[PDB]
Order: C-alpha cells, then structure tokens, then sequence
C-alpha cells in the first residue's frame, strides 16, 4: 500500500544518510574497515587466537561466522584479517597485497541460528539450526574446502530440542555443558566430557522446562557454573540454579519491561550486576541484592535489541547491537552525573556514542579477549565491518 | 600505497556517478515538507528546528489552596500530552514554541510517520 | 480522397515533436486513442465529435534529459490492458500502464540510443528496437528477457532507423542510412525456439541468464535503389515500400516479379522496379508518416505542412492518383502522422509542438 | 557571508545570520574550524570556499560539479527489475569486496590554514558491477566462472567461412562440404604443429568422419587426405587409418 | 541575471537538507557532543572509579520515593449539566506496544453514571454521587499504559494516571468540557471515601 | 485483404480496456502542469506531468562482433 512507496523512499534516505555517515568518520575517527560477504549470516564471532608478527604492524585476527542463504546450500566459514597495531604510519600502512584472507568452508544445512564454540575448546562448536538437532563441527577435522558432494559430517551432533531456537551458550566454567533455548519451551543440557562416540548423535543430558512461553534466550551466568539464566518471550527473564530436580521450578523470576525480552548480560568485574535490553527501546540493569528492582533504565534506543555484551577490559562500559541499524554504548560511572547544558540535548552523561553506519540489518556484534575496542559486523547485504574507536573521546 | 592521500583522488571533469536521488520522492517530500510547515510551523515560526503551539483549554480544576488548573490542548494537532495550567501562566501559553529536541519519543512519528519509516514493518523472518 | 482538417492543438514546451500512433489496440466501439511523445514528455489525446479533443494523461522526465522519440503500442494478452512502450536517446525502455499510472519495468542494455519501437502484429508482448549501432535489439517485455540480436557484424554500414512487420511477423527488415536493404526471417527454426524459451525462464531456475542469439546474415541486400538519405521503408505483402529523402517514394520487390519473398537468398541482389511516387520539399530526414490499419491509403506530410495523399488500390503509381492536402498555418515541419484504426480520423504533427487533426469525409 | 555564484552570471551573496552557525544545518559549532568543517561535511553536496573577511570570515559556495553522490549497496540492486529491486526480503549473493577508509591519524590536519588551503580508500574486490563479455549486461554473482565466453571460435565465424567457401561457383559441393567440415574442426581444437595436424586427422576421423561416412563423401576426402599428404603434412600410415575406418 | 533558476538549484539540495536536518534533529546520525571538533562538551574526566554497589542501596532509596498510586477507590459527585436525557462516564485502560503488534491494545471499564434530566437549568437541587472501588491496578500498570476516564451522554476523555508515577487528580473542583462527533460541558467534583 | 482481416479477426477476439483520465492527487497537488492550446478555436487544457522512475545512467558502447583472431584486410 502506501508503505510500499514510503519504504521505496527510505532506500534513498538511508543511502545518503549512510553516505553522510561515511564522510563523517574519516575526519573524526581512527580505523574504518569493512568487507562485502557472499551470503547473510546471523552469528559473528572472532577467533580468540591472535598472531601479531613483530615489526609487521598488521596484527592478524580471525573470525567465526555462520551462513544463511535463500535456496542454495549453506556452509561454515572462518575469516581472518590483519590490522595495523601501531600508530606511527599514515597499502597505506603496509603492503598493497591485502589484509583480509579467507578460505575455510564446511557444509551447513539450513541457516546458522546460533553457532558458538565452547570456551575451553574452540575446536568444539555447537550450531543452532532450523532443524531439531544441533550441528557439531570441528575445523581441525573438517577440511577448509567444501565437500563437492555437499555431504558434511556433523558428527557428535547435539539434540534434545525438537524445533529451532535462538540463544546458544556453553558453560564458561563447566566443559561439555551447554544451555540451549528453542521453540519447545525447554532448556537442554549435555555432558560432552562424559559422552563417548555414540552414533554421531547426542541427546540432552538434562532438559529444563521452566518457561511456559517459548524460550528464546539462555546463558550461564558467566561467573558461576552453578547458577545460569534464561530469558523468553514471556516478557520476563527467569533465573536458574543447579540441583533443580524440578526442571520447571526456577531460582528467580521477575518482570523487567513492557515488551518482548530475549537478551541478558551480567557484569564480569562486578559479581552482582545484570544488565538486559528489551525490544521496547529500553536498556536496563539489575543488582543481585534486589531481584525485582532495576538500578536504572535507558529507553534511548529506537528498535528491537537482542544482542548485548559487556565490554571487556572495562567495567563501566557495555556495548550493544540494535535493529534500528544503530549501535550504542553507555558509561556506567556517569549515571546522571554532572553534564553541560550542551550535553543535555545530545544525551545524558552516562550515554555514549551511537554507531550505526549500516546499509543493512545488523543485530549481532562480537569481540575477542585482548581487543576490547574492535567490533565485527554481519548484515543481510553481505557486509563485514571492523571499526576501532577513537580514544580522544575518552581521554 | 605508502603515499596514499585523502579520499579526493578525482578530477574536476569526471562524469557524474548517477546520484541515487529521484525526482518523485522529492515531489512527495516537498508537499510533505510544506504541509506540516503550515500546521506545525517548523520552518516559519520554528525556523526548521521548533514547533509552535497555541493552547486550547479542555477542563478546569481547582484546589482549596491558591491553585487552579487548565488542561491545555494545542492547535497544531501534533502536540505533547496535555497539561494543566494556572491563570498566572495562562494568557501566556497562548503561543508556545517548542524545539524539536525537547519533543518526547512519541513525537518521532507524530510530526510525520516517514521520519523513522520502519523498514521491515512485519516479522517476515527473524 | 476525402480528408479535411477540423481540429488542431499546440502545447507549451515548443520542442520539435515526435512520433504519434493511434490506438489500434482497441475495439470497434471502445474509445480509440492516440498518444504523443516529446523529447522528455509523453502524453495522449482523445478524439470527440464536432472536432472536440480532450487532453489525456501527460508525463515528463526531468532526470534523464535526452530526446524520447520512439514508441510502440503495448497490450497485455493476459489482463486485457493496453500499454505503450517508449524509448529515447539513452536506450532505456520505459513501459507505461495508464491503469497503474506508473512505469515499473527494467529494460537497459542498448548500445547508444533507440531509433524505432514496434511490436509483433500478433504477440502484444514482443518489442522491436532498432539502433544507430547498426544492430537490432529485441526484448521480451512480459518476461523482461533479451530476445536474439540482429546485425552485430553483417548489418548496415551506416545508422539504421526504420523497420517493418508483416501481419504474420514472418520476417523483419533493416534499412540503414547507407541505403542498403537488409531482411531477416523471423520464421527461422533457431529464431522460433528462442522465442519459446524466452517465456521459459525463472531467476531461481539457473544461474545462467537467458542465452540470447546472434544472427547477422540478411536474406537480401541492395544499394543502387536510393541515391539519397533513406528514412522510411514499408511492406506490402511481398513488396518493399520505401521512402527516401530524394523527393520520390518508391516500392519494389526483389528479383523478378515471379520471385517469392519467402524463398530469397542472402547473396541475391537483383531488384526489378515497379513503383514511383515523387513529391517535393520533403528531402530531409526526421520525416515519418502513417499508413492506415487496412493499408489502403497514405498521408505523406511535408516540412511546409503539405500533405501528399495517394491510394494503393488497383489505381497504382502508374497513374498516381494525386491529393496534395495542405494547411497554411503550419510551415515548421511534419515529423509524423497517424491514421486511426478506422479511416475516419487522421492526426498530423506540426513541428512547433503543435498538432493538426484531419477527418475523413467517408 | 555566503556568496552563491553561477559561472560569473548570477551572484547570490547571502549574509551569515549571526556568526558560528551553519546556514542549512545551523549546527552550534561555536568556533570557525568546527563550523566550516561541518559545512564541508554536512553540505558536501555543494562546494565550499572561505574568503578572508577584513575582520572575520567570508564564504562563497556553488554547486558540487562532480559530487560523488550515488548508490552505495549492490550496484545490481538497480539492475534487477523493479519490485524485486530494493525489495529487501531475502538473502542476496554478493561478491567479496573489502574497503578500508581510515588507517592512521597523520598527514591530515586542523588549525586555521587547513580550510584556507582547502578552499584554494584501500579498495579491494569486485567493487563496480561487471557486465557480460557477449551481451554486455551485468554479470550475475552466481556465475563468475561460467560467464567466460572464452572459446576457440565464436559461432558466427563458422558460417562466415561457410559463406566464404560456398560462394565459389567453380567448386563442387562434395569437396566444399568436406572442407567446410574440415575447416570447422580445426579452430574447434586449435592444432598448429605437424603432429597436431597429424593428430587432427586421426581426430577428424572416429569423431566426425563417421558423419563423412554418413554423408558418404569419401572419394573427395581420400583426395583430400592425399592432398595434405602431398602437402608434406601427413604420412602414408595416417591416410590408411581413415581408409580402414570406413572399411 | 535572474536568480529564480539559480536559487532552486541551491534550493533542491537545500530542501533535501531541509528534509534531513529536521529528520536528524530527532534521530541524529551521530552524537554531536563527542566530536573532536566539539570535544569541549563533557568536560568531566573519564572517572571509572565511581562506585557502583552503592547504587544497590541508592536504588532502594530511589524505589522508596518513586512508587505511588491513587487514593482510596475513586469517587466523584455530580453537578448541573447544560448543553443543546441521562449521561454516563467510563474508565479506560491502555497498554504498551509489543514486538509483533503494530499498536498498543486498549480496553475500557464502566464506572458510573447519573440520571440527569433533559438539560436541567441552574439551581437544580441539593445532586447525585458516583461510587467506584479500587478499579485501578498499579500492578497491571507496570506493563500497561496509564489509565484514563471517559464521559458519555457529547463525549470527552481525560487521563487519570501518568507514566511519571504521580496521580493527576485529587479532591477538588472540576469543570470538564465534552465535544460532539465552551461547547458541551459538565461540572463535578471528587471525594475520597 | 485476406491477411488484414485475419489480424482484425484476432483483434475481434481479445477484449480491450478503455482509458482513464487523471485526477487531483493529495500527495501531488502541486505537481507542475503544462498547458496545451489549440491552433484552432478549441479550448486550452492544463494537466500535471507525473515524472517517471529513476533510470540508471549507463555509459555508451557501440555494436560489434566477438572476434578472437586477427584477419587480413
């Protein structure tokens, strides 16, 4: 109807606003990098192994992403990139040969919903798929080249959920114990360390059916293996502990906001801070000493948000991804603190800069340890983007 | 190249890159640009940054103390949630101009639904 | 034999006007229409009794400021809606649906510019596009695919503007600026198949696009016919009607009289002459005219606004029944004329963005 | 002041409505460098030119003659038919392109002189849209390798020599047809050396010499075979192979 | 020469500028207080040392001073009616937007009415009263929009609750004016029993 | 005569939709309108000009044939 031509207008609008963004950065920024992918992906993650050759300023980093396509066969791709780690320069910083080299492909069926390695062994990965079972692949075993017959080996594949789901989380402390949330209202668990080679298929060691509503967000509390959290489209999060024989009777539960919530995040450096976003433009945090009480809220967003990560190496900073084609960040040490009247129209002092120079949808961002300042991007328009924040804004 | 310059490596006589702009959307925009510029006076009275409001009272409210209230609707039809006022600030709010930044989150599309222009508009696929 | 002017118009953009064609894609009783194309403007008109005319839909193009001078009637065999395919000096084809009142279809790839648009007499979905590139470009409008290409290498040595369709669409014609006469059959086995698979395609079917075909050998060629600029060629069954800028319209058939048109060979060049229609002051190009739907009478406009009329009955150019219609006011030029689907209404174009409509005294 | 100039024909000087504020964006930059920068950036669709006002600043602006405004996404997004074009409703196969804009903060500057001096890109990948070598239409990302059009002989050349051979009014059809068949395979395989020509004959037979057997054009071919033999390109042993293949 | 064609050439991107400048004045492409060329904003140093656990008890203080509701149960009297037949009043409740729906849901609950005659004149009598229980549910208001009141017969709407946790009403005089399809109006006052 | 009627006969088979005139558009009230007068006494009409969709400015190239060889002339 009208929106058809109204959205037809917006491609013009977003094009030059992005173009405006693109000339905003060079005079105001440190490192603009990007790449054009082949097929859209939903999961973006860096390979934590970093090879930094001495003298060669281009610090080599690697990426992990899934694959989603229209009607072809998806795969599993592992990316790489070398980036200038030095500041004295002005290919521009190195050779003209190139800084991004990617050749790894392992066949994947369906679209990669949530593919993440387990922290104690990156070679062990669980991939959430539209199918019931959970694909398990290893880069060490699987060839970098695609199988010409299209036959992958999702050996030792997990199962326990009869439908697809969003939110795949291994235990940061335990090994082989993963939390999976699917359309089955259930939370499944495994014990891979106790699982030998049994028919290349794994079923859930234990299943938790807390939410009556569809579970779409589950993650261990990153500080404790005993406790672990779950968030669903029931407009409320649901916190869990271990030794819950009543796998539907949780540890804690309370309403957070007035719309669908499917993202959570807990403070690494503070053992008692839990911050989650919500689709109703709100970002908020909670203190463990008050389950039903929210420390503060940040409604400044503009669309749905389900990707929140606590910025590493810094406690008073948290980064996020939003469906408004915008990426925001907040300061936790300046909550409503002193700010100039000129600051007021730009935003509260706790609020920090808004990224979002995107020509397509991005609702997934990631980093790796030792690199708090770098972000990967994946979009529907087959785009990778890497950016390194200017520090003069900070000090 | 080690000697790579700024992003201005072009000549002053190159062919145009065929700008993505089209005339039709501008035609709708300019009629749109002027229509609320008459209702909201964004460019006339607000100079492209503010919106005028001429108050229209709804109801009356009185306290025992020295306080009487006048709930104020505003004529431009794209207004804030109405508030009650006293006779002291009455006959003064008859023409109130409010800058765009001070406008609440609701005003994102109240001035015009295409200001944000939600691209998906439906849950076709997550 | 009977054609008087009772109506005229003039618009405001003042550009030299371009082709006009009457809506033969109509029904006997439906409102018959004729359109007009400007350099960047397109419009239509309606014929009413007592000489009255009402201006129909009008559109402009400010983004692509280049001349638009080629048009062809379009009709939807599925939804029973007529349309109009237009193209200009940049080679991009735009299709207008008056019911949809919008132009939404992509047709780009033409070399320099299109100097003719015409559709198949039967198929209302296949458009003929002629190039100044000396090549012939074809598009399947409904399928949005590219039909086989003609005259890539063995085309005319100079620019080509004019072509014609037989009522069966059996063959296609090429007559370049070099006065050559090149003909290609459409009834070729390779050609007919490529037409069929033109409708047989899906973007998700294969990564390969619709494999087009290059055809270059013309079934006939002759150059001694015209010593001056040729800009108009027609078909009369197996006859080759033609008009040049030599003040002489001429028609002929290749080889001997007994030679069938459908059995000729590319190497042959013999022509036996049987027609002659001289005129005056129309020795320039940009001059096109109209022929009635039944192909019986003609209206030859002139740069001084004169109209030369000759019948194609048993009365032949051997006697050349003459009718030099003329109006005093117009003297700029006549780029195009338009016979209606019926013979009653005639439309004549005057170069100063003005129109003169003549009516048959049937 | 903000002078507007049109090729020395029209001069629209426009006074700065107070200082330290943009005409269009009206950003509260509060200082000239942060202001004219914003004029350069927020209004790059025009051109900028500072002029030294005797006390402060003066500006002359005009049209950006070759402004780089264009589409930013997949160039084929326009090239696909409308409706499907810019639909934004499904996965798209796009080629790998990598660009880097900002590497390191040197050789790029502020203070007073940098705007005055102004008034007076690690690209990689299939950036632009590429077009077919034959049809000259844009090339689909699904078919980089297939859309090669690199073959030993274009199809039209086959009939060019066919016309070139057949025009000879002094040559029989039996000899003509064989040599047409003989011409058409030679560039089809591109064999230039003597052994290649020897290998061409053994490949002409047992692949399309049966067609010659189907065409029964042998006696001309046998004289054709001895011709190249007498032309010192073929030995005696090779000519019997074709002879024995029929028999 | 004439400037009519010259200004529109400038005006064409200016209107494009005008469209976006207003458009980004609500949804800016970037935050302007952080720019290197406007870094004078946010003069405070990056003081990451600000203790955060104190907010746990501070937010307890924040919670204990922000919560409120309506007094006991809403009740209001009636007064004279004047316009061009009984009348009614209604209570409505609004919710918020969700991920799937395009707009928030709204529901209404009746509360009371009176049997006012056909446009009674001045100095009617000594006249009637409306009684409503604690129909408002602040727990429901935690995930739904603030409630509002309606008046029928010719109709007007007023809001009882606010998103900033304060009761709009009290025990005092009111004069509310209706609208059809100055003007229509009615007098009444509230009470707290 | 045989051929012309056959096409007309087929033309008799397919029903064809009539034309529709323009109208005022709420979003396009101020669309620029041209005026066409009559060289004769007929009245003068003014109707707006609805601009067509954007077209890709494509560079120009001249027809040819794919030649992979070098041939004497």
């Amino acid at each position: 109807k009208e929106a058809a031509f109204d959205d037809a207008v917006e491609e013009r609008v977003i094009n030059e606003e992005y173009k405006i963004w693109k000339k905003n950065t060079p005079f105001l920024y440190d490192l603009v990098m990007t790449h054009a992918l082949e097929w859209p992906s939903l999961t973006a993650q860096w390979l934590p192994d970093v090879t930094r050759p001495e003298g060669k300023d281009f610090s080599i980093h690697r990426l992990v992403l899934g694959t989603h396509t229209s009607d072809e066969q998806n795969h599993l791709v592992i990316a790489s990139v070398q980036l200038p780690n030095d500041d004295a320069q002005f290919g521009g910083f190195g050779s003209v040969s190139g800084k991004i080299e990617i050749e790894i492909k392992i066949n994947h069926e369906g679209e990669v919903n949530r593919a993440r390695y387990m922290p104690q062994n990156p070679c062990i990965i669980a991939t959430k798929t539209p199918s019931s079972d959970v694909l398990v692949f290893d880069y060490t075993k699987h060839p970098s080249k695609p199988d010409p017959s299209g036959e992958c080996n999702p050996d030792l594949r997990l199962r326990g959920h009869q439908k697809e789901g969003y939110g795949l989380s291994w235990n940061p402390n335990l090994s082989g114990h993963l939390l999976s949330a699917s359309d089955d209202h259930t939370i499944c668990l495994w014990d891979i360390s106790a699982v030998p080679k049994e028919g290349k298929v794994v079923d859930a060691k234990t299943i938790f059916t807390g939410h009556t509503a569809v579970v779409e967000d589950v993650s261990w509390h990153l500080l404790h293996e005993s406790l672990f959290g779950s968030v669903a489209d029931d407009q409320k999060l649901m916190i869990w502990d271990t030794r819950s024989n009543n796998t539907s009777k949780p540890s804690h539960s309370v309403d957070a906001h007035t719309a669908e919530v499917n993202c959570l995040s807990f403070n690494p450096y503070s053992e008692f801070i839990l911050a989650t976003g919500s689709a109703d433009k709100t970002v908020a945090l909670w203190d463990l000493r008050n389950l039903k009480l929210k420390l503060h809220s940040f409604e400044s967003h503009k669309d749905e948000i389900f990707q929140v990560q606590w910025s590493p190496h810094n406690e008073t900073i948290l980064a996020s991804s939003g469906t408004d084609r915008r990426l925001n960040v907040w300061d936790l040490s300046k909550i409503g603190e002193e700010q100039s009247p000129e600051d007021a129209e730009d935003g509260p002092p706790e609020l920090l800069f808004i990224h979002g120079g995107h020509t397509a949808k991005i609702s997934d961002f990631s980093w790796n340890p030792n690199e708090p300042w770098v972000i990967c991007s994946v979009s529907e328009d087959n785009i990778m983007q890497v950016w390194q924040m200017a520090e003069n804004i900070y000090n | 190249n080690k000697r790579r310059k700024l992003k201005n490596k072009r000549r002053r006589s190159l062919p145009r890159p065929h700008d993505f702009f089209d005339a039709q959307t501008l035609d709708a925009i300019r009629h749109r640009a002027i229509c609320f510029n008459l209702s909201a006076h964004i460019e006339s009275l607000g100079k492209g940054h503010s919106v005028v409001f001429h108050s229209t009272v709804i109801a009356k409210r009185k306290e025992d103390s020295g306080k009487i209230k006048l709930l104020l609707h505003w004529m431009p039809e794209d207004i804030l949630p109405d508030v009650w006022v006293n006779e002291s600030e009455r006959h003064q709010l008859k023409t109130k101009v409010v800058h765009l930044s001070k406008l609440p989150k609701d005003t994102a599309l109240l001035l015009d639904p295409n200001i944000y222009r939600t691209m998906p508009q439906k849950r076709l696929k997550r | 034999y009977s054609f008087k002017c009772v109506n005229s118009l003039k618009e405001d953009h003042n550009q030299p006007l371009f082709g006009v064609q009457f809506n033969w894609h109509s029904k006997e009783g439906d409102p018959l229409v004729f359109a007009t194309v400007g350099s960047n403007r397109v419009t239509l008109y309606e014929c009413h009794s007592q000489g009255e005319i009402r201006l129909l839909q009008s559109y402009v193009d400010a983004d692509a400021d280049e001349n638009f001078y080629t048009c062809a009637w379009t009709y939807d065999s599925n939804t029973s809606h007529p349309l109009l395919a237009v193209a200009g000096s940049r080679g991009i084809i735009r299709i207008i649906n008056p019911i949809t009142m919008q132009c939404i279809k992509h047709y780009v790839g033409h070399g320099n510019a299109i100097n003719e648009l015409k559709f198949h007499p039967r198929d209302p979905n296949l458009l003929l596009s002629v190039s100044k590139d000396h090549a012939l470009r074809l598009w399947n409008i409904q399928t949005d695919t590219l039909v086989a290409i003609f005259g890539g290498v063995e085309g005319h040595r100079d620019e080509v503007l004019s072509a014609d369709y037989d009522l069966l669409g059996e063959k296609i014609m090429s007559c370049g600026m070099d006065h050559s006469l090149k003909l290609w059959r459409i009834n070729s086995k390779r050609m007919m198949n490529a037409i069929k698979e033109s409708y047989d395609y899906n973007p998700n079917k294969t990564n390969r696009p619709f494999i087009s075909q290059k055809i270059h050998f013309p079934d006939f060629s002759t150059r001694d016919i015209h010593r001056n600029y040729v800009d108009c060629v027609r078909w009369l069954g197996d006859l080759i009607l033609s008009k040049s800028c030599e003040n002489a319209i001429v028609c002929w058939k290749p080889g001997k009289m007994e030679d069938d048109i459908d059995k000729i060979k590319p190497s042959e060049s013999n022509v036996t002459i049987l027609g002659r229609f001289d005129y005056s002051q129309c020795d320039i190009w940009y001059m096109r005219f109209s022929m009635d739907f039944w192909q019986k009478m003609l209206a030859l406009g002139n740069q001084v606004g004169k109209l030369y009329v000759w019948d194609l009955e048993v009365e032949d150019p051997h006697k050349a029944k003459c009718t030099t219609l003329t109006h005093h006011k117009c003297g700029a030029a006549i780029r195009q004329t338009s016979f209606s689907r019926d013979s009653s209404i005639l439309i004549a174009v005057c170069d100063d963005a003005s129109i003169w409509r003549w009516d048959r005294l049937r | 002041f903000y002078q507007f100039l049109y090729n020395n024909n029209t001069r629209q000087q426009t006074e700065a409505r107070d200082d330290l504020h943009c005409p269009w964006c009206t950003l509260n930059c509060r200082k000239l460098y942060s202001l004219l920068k914003h004029l350069k950036l927020c209004h790059s669709r025009f051109i900028f030119n500072y002029v030294y006002h005797p006390k402060g600043a003066r500006i002359d602006v005009s049209i950006n003659e070759c402004y780089d405004g264009s589409y930013a996404g997949n160039p084929q997004d326009i090239h696909r038919q409308p409706g499907f074009a810019f639909s934004r409703n499904g996965p798209v196969k796009r080629t790998p392109i990598t660009h880097i804009l900002v590497c390191r903060p040197k050789r790029t500057k502020a203070s007073m002189s940098e705007f005055l001096e102004s008034e007076d890109t690690y690209s990689s990948g299939h950036n632009r849209l590429y077009f077919h070598s034959d049809t000259c239409l844009p090339l689909r990302p699904q078919e980089m390798e297939v859309d090669s059009e690199d073959e030993k002989d274009p199809e039209w050349l086959r009939e060019k020599t066919i016309t070139q051979i057949e025009e000879f009014s002094d040559v029989n059809e039996g000899e003509k047809e064989v040599m047409k068949l003989w011409n058409l395979h030679v560039m089809k395989h591109g064999f230039i050396a003597d052994n290649q020509m020897n290998h061409a004959c053994m490949l002409f037979v047992e692949n399309y010499g049966q067609k010659i057997i189907k065409k029964n054009l042998c006696r001309n071919f046998m004289l054709h075979l001895v011709s190249m033999h007498d032309f010192n390109l073929i030995s005696i042993m090779s000519i019997d192979k074709a002879v024995t293949k029929l028999r | 020469a004439d400037h009519e064609l010259f200004l529109q050439a400038f005006e064409k991107p200016t209107q494009i500028y005008r469209f976006l400048r207003t458009r980004n004045l609500i949804a800016p492409i970037f935050l302007h207080r952080t720019l290197t060329y406007m870094s004078h904003r946010n003069s405070r140093t990056n003081i990451k040392r600000k203790t955060f656990k104190v907010d746990d008890m501070l937010s307890k203080v924040e919670k204990m001073k922000g919560e409120q509701e309506s007094h006991s149960h809403l009740q209001l009297t009636f007064t004279g009616f004047f316009h061009k037949v009984t009348l009614e009043v209604l209570l409505v409740k609004v919710c918020h937007k969700k991920r799937k729906d395009v707009s928030c849901p709204i529901r209404q609950v009746p509360t009371g009415k009176k049997q006012v005659p056909l446009n009674p004149d001045l100095n009617q009598t000594k006249p009637s009263l409306a009684v409503s229980s604690n129909e408002f549910e602040p727990s429901n208001s935690h995930m739904v929009k603030s409630y509002s009141l309606l008046f029928r017969v010719f109709v007007a709407q007023m809001t009882v609750f606010d998103k900033n946790r304060r009761l709009q009403l009290l025990d005092g005089e009111y004069e509310v004016a209706m609208q059809e399809m100055q003007g229509p109006t009615l007098q009444f006052t509230l009470r707290w029993t | 005569l045989e051929r012309t009627e056959i096409l007309n006969q087929e033309w008799k088979q397919r029903r064809i939709q009539p034309v529709h005139i323009l109208t005022s558009v709420s979003s396009l009230r101020g669309t620029r309108e041209c005026s066409v007068t009559s060289d004769l006494d007929f009245p003068t009409q003014v109707i707006p000009l609805k601009t067509l969709n954007a077209v890709a400015s494509v560079p120009i190239m001249y027809s040819w044939s794919p030649l992979q060889q070098n041939f004497m002339v």
